[PDB]
């Protein structure tokens, strides 16, 4: 929340400065791959009919966000896990001693794990995450709502992505790193920092997309 | 969709 206004503010910031009507566009000029994403989301199921919203980070690491406002975190050692309950209470419990009071919502969680990972495709495959800050801790999903023509996922750690259904172009804002990752229909990925956007401005198909988010970011604010 | 892309 306190997040969701500075992306606000840089995507206000770069929209306003309408990125694709300069003289020349020098795209390549916004790069900056020191920007490079820690986490996004690999790949995604949705039961939020009978269960919730079940998604694989890129790290491999599971996660589960329940219609009752819980988490359920499995990382990539196929053992640990982490409950957070909706009061944001979390708790560390692990599949090979399997508790009694979760057992319902491991076995979904594994359920979930288990389709992603037969029928799903890895979204920035080709991505090698950055050597970031190493206290940081790894994201769960905040919130998520769907569009017509778009995903949007909130993280906690204050990263907001969305992944357009027609085209499969992604986009990754990080607030902290004030930065875009562009993914577009080619599976080629492109990370920019939003005030070099704002200086060297972009093509129109990253600046539609950059004004669909303020919207989205709107959207998620006001909820 | 109900799911991201296969």
């Amino acid at each position: 929340d306190c997040h969701l206004s500075d992306m606000l503010q840089q995507l206000h910031s770069v929209n306003a400065s309408k990125p694709s009507e300069r003289g020349l566009v020098r795209q390549e000029e916004a790069e900056d791959p020191a920007c490079i994403p820690i986490f996004w989301v690999s790949k995604w199921v949705d039961y939020s009919d009978k269960y919730g919203l079940g998604y694989q980070l890129c790290d491999n690491s599971v996660g589960v966000l329940f219609n009752d406002s819980t988490r359920l975190i499995l990382y990539n050692d196929g053992d640990s896990l982490q409950y957070i309950e909706r009061d944001g209470t979390e708790s560390y419990l692990t599949v090979s001693s399997h508790p009694n009071s979760l057992m319902k919502k491991i076995t979904l969680l594994k359920y979930f794990r288990n389709y992603m990972s037969e029928h799903l495709l890895k979204a920035g495959a080709n991505i090698t995450p950055r050597e970031g800050d190493e206290l940081a801790r790894l994201p769960y999903l905040r919130t998520w709502f769907r569009t017509r023509s778009a995903i949007i996922l909130h993280l906690s750690n204050g990263s907001v992505q969305i992944n357009f259904f027609q085209d499969h172009t992604k986009l990754i804002l990080c607030p902290l790193m004030a930065a875009v990752t562009y993914i577009d229909e080619k599976r080629d990925f492109r990370t920019y920092r939003l005030s070099l956007l704002e200086e060297y401005g972009c093509c129109k198909e990253l600046a539609s997309r950059l004004r669909y988010a303020r919207t989205m970011v709107d959207k998620l604010l006001s909820s | 969709p109900l799911h991201s892309t296969m």
